[PDB]
């Protein structure tokens, strides 16, 4: 949690 | 495949490497698709910003086009500046405008903003929006970590990694792309989407910029991306501390039905934007300023 992180597909 | 892909890259790319007229790289930030230094102009002194990215670090390589699409062809005022793009080694360098005054992150998680603030904000995100949609470009990124700051105030609008664009021919994109707590409830369902996506995510960096946080944050993105996908809108915590303007201009933007959420030109004719302030209203939010 608290994830600043972008996801790609 | 790595080697295939450096030679495409290549070809599109300008040619050379800038370590021979930059100095003094000192990294300043990271993304998941790399990170940010600054560096100086030996001839001048001044600085800029190169953003490295490896090639075989992504999630999706293809999207390292889009940092080339977006800097050939989508320029503005509240659009981060791309001056140059080169293959160095494995690592796609892209040579960048300096945006001296940070991320708007560092300005949500440690002070409180006023309306005025927020409006400058949101009037500056929307100007850049209403352009980019207007050509077929959804950003897909959209929150507080991608908006730049100036040391005077001026807000842009960064990181285009994960765009993409639409059209007559692709009206829709389908894929997964954006930050978990950001991501508009259409995606996470994984329905076709257009720009409506960013101006969801828009209403998310509000809240960003009243409570200091998105919702769901802590929760695990997955169980997040659940919650948003299936509850009614979000509400901000602190919905007793906004007026009855902002909190009239955010409910046009966390609107779950795509079709019924507002778009960004008829955004820039709502009253809340009325209180926006100039650039300066922003100075002492800076971390170099509280």
């Amino acid at each position: 949690s608290r994830a600043r992180y972008e996801m790609a597909s | 495949s790595h080697e295939q892909f450096r030679a495409a890259l290549q070809l599109v790319v300008d040619p050379g490497d800038p370590r021979s007229y930059l100095d003094n790289f000192i990294k300043i930030g990271e993304g998941s698709t790399g990170i940010v230094c600054i560096a100086t102009v030996r001839s001048s002194g001044k600085l800029v910003a190169v953003k490295k990215m490896d090639l075989r670090k992504q999630q999706r390589r293809e999207l390292l086009f889009n940092e080339v699409v977006i800097m050939r062809d989508y320029q503005h005022e509240n659009v981060v500046e791309m001056y140059n793009s080169y293959l160095v080694g494995d690592e796609l360098w892209v040579v960048m405008e300096f945006l001296e005054g940070g991320a708007l992150t560092d300005i949500v998680t440690h002070t409180r903003m006023n309306e005025e603030q927020i409006a400058a904000v949101c009037l500056a995100v929307l100007q850049a929006l209403s352009v980019l949609h207007a050509q077929g470009v959804i950003h897909r990124n959209i929150k507080s970590d991608s908006i730049l700051l100036t040391h005077d105030g001026r807000v842009k609008l960064s990181d285009f990694g994960f765009c993409a664009q639409v059209s007559k021919e692709v009206p829709r994109r389908k894929e997964l792309v954006g930050t978990p707590y950001w991501m508009a409830p259409e995606l996470i369902s994984r329905l076709p989407y257009g720009p409506e996506v960013d101006i969801w995510s828009l209403g998310i960096m509000v809240i960003e910029m009243v409570d200091g946080e998105p919702p769901y944050f802590n929760e695990p993105p997955l169980k997040a991306m659940k919650m948003i996908r299936d509850n009614l809108p979000p509400r901000l915590k602190n919905l007793h501390k906004v007026s009855p303007s902002l909190k009239g201009f955010l409910d046009r933007l966390l609107v779950r039905d795509p079709a019924q959420r507002a778009t960004a030109a008829e955004l820039l004719k709502h009253p809340f934007l009325a209180k926006a302030g100039p650039p300066a209203s922003i100075v002492p939010l800076m971390r170099q300023n509280r």
